[PDB]
């Protein structure tokens, strides 16, 4: 059930469960056998931050630093630390605007890319026109009954 | 709007090119040659 | 002499498809239609005979399989009897062999109006089908010596060698003919279907060129620059004019998308 | 999706059977197609006909010959062994409700999903009105596939022998708009389901085309720039010919 | 007797699915087809016998005219024994089936076994009998237990096509007395004066 | 398969409706009450003996009064933890789809926070959360901008069973057919 929450992750209820229910987290038997509570939670908090930043990058076009810190439950230094690391890895590209205190997640597109996606829609509209065109004869059985 | 006039100016000399070049070749056809 | 032999538009497409079975393997198939006196051979429908390892011989014809198929064609709307058969001679000209003479002679007692057609699909790739026919003699217009086959016109003998030497001397199993095709008003638009189904393909090619509009013109301009230096170092125009033609087709058509 | 290709041999075969079977009073002629459906592009290289008689006032009476199915096996298999039965075709402009029961008869002979081919004999359409449908499990629906023309030495030779841009598309776009317009008029008169679901797909996906106008004209001027550098080259093929023609004239004067 | 085409129709309905014959009559009706097939096949060396099942499966064409029983027996096991018997659409499609024969000079004959009363109206049978009379179509009606729990709905069809026994309009009724399966058609003018019985 | 055969009596129909009434109410997949009005479900049962709360659900979801849901569902039902989370999920989806057709004029589907907050009586913190969950499920495409206070929502839901836009989209096809015909005649002249 947590796998389907990757896209819907709000980060709100995750630390509540992360501090309460840890069936496979801090207790390992048939795989790792267990090491320590800090070792299993060392990389855990780093990934949960990555799950939220991927959602915001695919949803929020721009968001203020005051609200972004409340959604990540971090400070100003810890917020830009994980965001800037994902930029160098070639995953999330986001322009942080310090004067406006916002982070722009919209990636720039050239004139050819905007016209290319418009061409896919024109070819898509012809598919709906063609599909409906053949549905008149197919649904004529019920209309002509 | 300016680019449209450049096509009009290019095709303007194309029609006049056939008129100026072909006209002097009319007399060489009727005149007897060796 | 010459006459007019009409062939339906559907019969020509089937004979070319039957001759595609193989180049070295000769094919033979029957035909259907009617006649007008002795000067008109009407070819309407054609039949596809099974292959035989004897190379189209007199013993390669099966009357049992023929009688079973022709009886089934009556339910399909065919009221016409067999007007003859076509035999493909790929790679050679139009001529009759010693086997075709003995084979066509066996059908003289069955149908004296039968026609032996020689089609050459190999030399037909030029856009005009090279084809010739040969018909037996039912007489009635001839008897001993007369002049049948009205309206001698169009081309001459041509063909290749053997059947050209004798025309009026021996008319029995071979003589020259002409080929004619008669199409109706409805059959004109049947072949016009090659060119909103195709409208979607027009904008589909524009979609791929929409992102490539920068890459397409990049190769055209750099090519015109290299061809310009070759014209300056000549002191040519044929290779330069070919590039400008492709640019014209990539411009006006691209404007039509708007 | 897959592709369907109908050869002009199959086209003229289905269109000629209209006057051969004496089909009139808005009837249909049921044929059969032969092709290879194993690949992604369905190509029909052979076709035949079947007797079909259906009453106008009774849709439960139809005649079909199943004995001719076994007769082509004794013929085609002795010439082309790769020909199999992938379905059938119809000569009617639009399909009827009887085609659902026809699939039960040919499902035993066909080794794959039968193909439903529709060929318009009136030739009242633009381009290629011939359409193809594939019956799958919906109960059952017909999936449409685009139809092309077979390009081969066995066809184009006969086509070129017998016979010998945007303006054409403008008349094609009118057919798609008038088809949906007349469907709404006939719907409102008969009342006061799949069309209503897909209808708003076009409206929400041409006022929306004006937002990219700023970015649309960016690449439009490049076309004129490409024509500007080409226009100068156009004179290079002209003036050069004028110089060559002038030298020819100088040789004719001395003659 | 002479050269003729025979079209056979099998009856599959709710009464055929219920208790009918101790051998599972649907399987015995398959033997009933074998009884008339062996009689007509031994009469002439060339015969055309068709098979059409229009009861409960909607009008269909199973097998065309053939002189062998191999493909006829295999197609009957894949049919359905449920539904209702409709003779209105079954007899109309059989007229076009008569044209499937090779030589049109053959006598047109239709032999149908009706084990259950039809629910269809009798208005379509009036205009159908007058059409079959002009083409001289032999009508063979075998009614099994139909006259007990219901009247004869095919009587109006026979009255319009009514002709002396030398041509057409032959109406028969299965004897209610218990007897062998092949003996029911032996006394009736069906397999009489044929190759076998 | 229950209507054609296999115990077509109303005894099995009333028992089957108990399963659909609980599933369609809690189900967040296809609308809420949309599938109930199309298929004749409620028409096969009676209005009494604890079947009344199914008919009153139509007016409760259409109006949107929060006080109606308290008296409609008693403690013998809502005690399940599933409905406790879905108690606020019923009014968020209907009011969200209602604002789409209301603001839509020609090209503008854009919304704002004040239109969503006043409709659902929810704070701005839940506007970017509860609506975002419906977007991730495939109901909507566009997202919400927290900075400029603008909500840009695309069109996804086909909005089945409308009937009002049929007369409106009729003139749209005439307008499209006239613009193409006007430009098509100029192609023949030049």
């Amino acid at each position: 059930s947590l796998v389907k929450l990757f896209t819907t992750n709000e980060l709100m209820r995750w630390p509540i469960v992360q501090k309460t229910y840890e069936p496979v987290l801090n207790e390992d038997d048939l795989a790792f056998g267990g090491e320590a509570n800090k070792h299993h939670w060392e990389d855990l908090q780093k990934r949960v931050i990555e799950h939220n930043l991927r959602v915001i990058s695919e949803y929020y076009s721009r968001i203020t630093l005051l609200r972004l810190n409340e959604l990540l439950d971090l400070t100003e230094s810890q917020t830009e630390t994980y965001i800037s690391d994902l930029v160098n890895q070639g995953i999330i590209y986001a322009k942080v605007n310090r004067p406006a205190k916002i982070v722009n997640f919209e990636k720039p597109k050239n004139s050819s890319q905007l016209l290319n996606e418009w061409s896919h829609n024109v070819d898509e509209l012809l598919e709906h026109i063609e599909t409906i065109g053949h549905l008149i004869t197919k649904e004529e059985i019920m209309h002509g009954l | 709007q300016v680019f449209d006039e450049r096509i009009k100016f290019a095709n303007q000399l194309h029609d006049e090119y056939l008129v100026s070049m072909r006209y002097p070749e009319d007399k060489k056809t009727q005149q007897n040659e060796k | 002499t010459k006459e007019t032999v009409y062939i339906s538009s559907i019969a020509l497409l089937k004979m070319l498809k039957h001759g595609r079975a193989g180049v070295p393997m000769e094919v033979m198939g029957l035909m259907l239609g009617e006649f007008v006196d002795d000067y008109t051979v009407n070819v309407v429908d054609v039949f596809a005979m099974p292959q035989s390892g004897t190379g189209v011989s007199v013993e390669a014809v099966d009357d049992v399989f023929q009688a079973k198929m022709m009886d089934m064609l009556k339910q399909t709307g065919r009221d016409q009897m067999v007007v003859g058969w076509y035999h493909s001679h790929p790679g050679f000209g139009c001529w009759l062999s010693s086997v075709d003479v003995n084979t066509q002679k066996s059908f003289e007692q069955l149908n004296s109006r039968a026609v032996a057609v020689v089609v050459d699909p190999i030399q037909s790739v030029k856009g005009k089908v090279v084809i010739d026919a040969f018909r037996l003699i039912d007489t009635g217009a001839l008897i001993n010596n007369l002049e049948p086959r009205q309206t001698t016109s169009n081309t001459g003998l041509l063909n290749k060698a053997n059947i050209q030497a004798l025309i009026h001397g021996l008319n029995r199993h071979y003589y020259s003919l002409n080929i004619d095709y008669h199409k109706t008003a409805k059959e004109t638009k049947m072949l016009m279907n090659l060119h909103y189904e195709e409208k979607e393909e027009s904008n589909l090619a524009a979609t791929k060129s929409m992102v490539k509009i920068a890459e397409q013109y990049s190769k055209r301009i750099e090519e015109e620059k290299e061809l310009t230096e070759e014209e300056l170092k000549t002191r040519p125009k044929k290779h330069l004019s070919e590039t400008a033609d492709e640019t014209l087709e990539n411009n006006i058509v691209s404007v039509l998308t708007a | 999706h897959e592709k369907v290709t109908i050869a002009p041999l199959v086209l003229l075969s289905a269109l000629d059977h209209y006057e051969r079977t004496q089909t009139k009073e808005n009837k249909r002629c049921v044929g059969v197609i032969l092709g290879d459906a194993n690949s992604s592009t369905i190509r029909v290289t052979n076709s035949f006909a079947l007797p079909f008689e259906e009453d106008e006032k009774n849709s439960d009476v139809w005649f079909l010959d199943h004995n001719y199915i076994e007769n082509m096996n004794e013929m085609c298999k002795k010439i082309n062994a790769k020909e199999k039965l992938i379905g059938w075709y119809h000569s009617g402009p639009k399909l009827r409700a009887s085609d659902l029961k026809i699939n039960e008869l040919f499902k035993k002979y066909t080794q794959n999903n039968p193909l439903l081919l529709i060929v318009d004999v009136k030739q009242q359409g633009v381009g290629l009105p011939t359409d193809a449908y594939v019956a799958i499990e919906q109960e059952k629906t017909f999936l449409h596939l685009p139809c092309t023309i077979e390009a081969e030495e066995a066809e184009e030779i006969g086509v070129e022998h017998l016979l010998r841009i945007r303006l054409t598309n403008q008349l094609k776009s009118l057919k798609g708009l008038q088809s949906k317009l007349k469907d709404v008029v006939e719907y409102l008169d008969k009342v006061i389901h799949t069309i209503l679901g897909k209808l708003q797909d076009v409206f929400n996906l041409n006022n929306l085309q004006k937002a990219l106008t700023v970015k649309t004209n960016d690449e439009l001027m490049v076309i004129y720039i490409s024509n500007l550098v080409r226009s100068i080259i156009a004179f290079d093929d002209l003036i050069e010919n004028k110089i060559q023609n002038k030298k020819i004239q100088e040789q004719r004067v001395k003659d | 007797m002479v050269l003729e085409a025979t079209v056979l129709v099998i009856d599959n309905s709710e009464y055929s699915r219920n208790g009918d014959f101790p051998r599972t009559r649907f399987e015995a009706q398959i033997d009933s087809v074998e009884f008339i097939f062996q009689a007509k096949r031994n009469s002439n060396p060339e015969n055309t016998v068709g098979l059409i099942s229009g009861a409960g499966a909607n009008p269909r064409v199973l097998s065309t005219f053939t002189a062998e029983f191999g493909k006829i027996l295999a197609g009957l096991h894949d049919t359905q024994i449920e539904g209702k018997l409709h003779m209105a659409t079954a007899l109309q499609i059989a007229q076009l089936t008569l044209k499937h024969r090779q030589n049109k000079v053959q006598h047109q004959r239709i032999v149908a076994f009706v084990c259950s009363p039809i629910s269809d109206s009798r208005d379509e049978l009036i205009r159908l009998a007058k059409t079959l009379k002009k083409n001289n179509v032999a009508v063979d009606i075998i009614n099994f237990g139909e006259i007990e729990q219901n009247t004869e709905l095919l009587d109006e069809f026979i009255a319009a096509v009514n002709n002396p026994q030398e041509e057409t309009s032959h109406l028969l009724t299965v004897t209610p007395g218990p007897r062998l399966l092949y003996e029911n058609i032996a006394s009736s003018p069906i397999i009489l004066e044929e190759g076998s019985s | 398969t229950l209507e054609p055969s296999t115990s077509i009596t109303l005894a099995e129909r009333q028992q089957l409706a108990y399963d659909l009434s609980i599933s369609a109410l809690l189900g967040d997949k296809i609308y809420n009450f949309g599938e109930l009005l199309h298929h004749p479900i409620m028409e096969t049962i009676v209005n009494d003996s604890n079947y009344d709360w199914l008919f009153q659900l139509l007016n409760a979801l259409t109006v949107g009064d929060f006080d109606k849901f308290d008296s409609l569902i008693k403690v013998q039902i809502s005690k399940i933890p599933i409905l406790a989370q879905h108690e606020s999920f019923l009014r968020q989806k209907i009011c969200l789809m209602t604002l789409i057709e209301t603001v839509f004029v020609k090209n503008i589907r854009m919304l704002s926070f004040e239109d969503i907050s006043k409709a659902t009586h929810l704070p701005k913190d839940n506007v970017e959360h509860l609506v975002m969950r419906a977007i991730s499920l495939g109901l909507l495409k566009g997202s919400i901008d927290q900075v400029n206070e603008l909500v840009t929502i695309s069109w996804v839901q086909p909005r089945i069973i409308s009937g009002d836009q049929i007369t409106k989209m009729k003139d749209r096809l005439v307008e499209w057919n006239d613009q193409v015909e006007k430009l098509g005649k100029k192609m023949e002249a030049r």
